[PDB]
């Protein structure tokens, strides 16, 4: 036969590369969210004087 | 001419100057248990008690803040949320407080005036006057106040010079 990439990856391996690769950048995107919130909120409070 | 005597009268004790080499830059204030000092201004505090302690820092409201003892908490300024528009007095007379910004004459303003509370008709601190911009013939301060939150708003105006 003739070998494939990605050829003997298995569901497993998929999972501990999807789970640790896409949710370092949810993770990331929600600090980011955070920050805004925080940011807007902060900015919010000071707007009456 | 009696307001100037007044606020020599009310700061007296409370305010301690920051010296640098012999030169007065900055005065720092005590009130509600709390120091607050400039960043900008850099020297060591003429007190002796209040020198020996450790000042947590904000960069971007500009302010040095530590505890005060409990034996000098009662020593301290007065402080409010609660200001109408007009007048207000300061060391230098009068300052004006419209559409909440706060704006003195010219003539007076230079570098080593930092740090001065704004005082009222009662004696209560609404501001802490931190750096000036010339506009026109009347001044605008750039401070820091309160609110009936709770959150210390500072107002900055545009291109000021920091004293």
């Amino acid at each position: 036969h003739a070998q494939t990439f990605t050829a003997a990856v298995s569901k497993t391996a998929w999972t501990w590369l999807t789970s640790l690769l896409g949710g370092s950048a949810v993770i990331i995107i929600i600090g980011l969210v955070l920050a805004t919130i925080v940011a807007m909120y902060v900015l919010t409070n000071q707007k009456h004087n | 001419g009696k307001r100037q005597r007044m606020v020599m009268k009310l700061e007296s004790d409370k305010t301690f100057p920051i010296m640098l080499e012999g030169k007065i830059n900055g005065y720092a204030c005590v009130v509600g248990g709390k120091l607050f000092r400039p960043m900008h201004v850099e020297g060591k505090i003429d007190n002796d008690v209040l020198a020996a302690l450790k000042t947590k820092k904000a960069s971007k409201y500009d302010l040095e803040y530590a505890d005060v003892p409990q034996n000098m908490r009662a020593d301290t300024f007065k402080y409010t949320h609660e200001k109408p528009q007009g007048y207000y007095s300061w060391h230098h007379g009068a300052v004006q407080y419209e559409n909440g910004r706060f704006t003195v004459p010219k003539g007076v303003g230079a570098k080593g005036d930092s740090g001065r509370p704004i005082l009222d008709n009662q004696g209560r601190v609404v501001a802490i006057v931190l750096g000036g911009v010339n506009e026109g013939s009347r001044t605008a301060l750039s401070v820091v106040m309160w609110n009936e939150k709770g959150v210390t708003v500072k107002y900055t105006p545009e291109n000021c010079e920091q004293w």
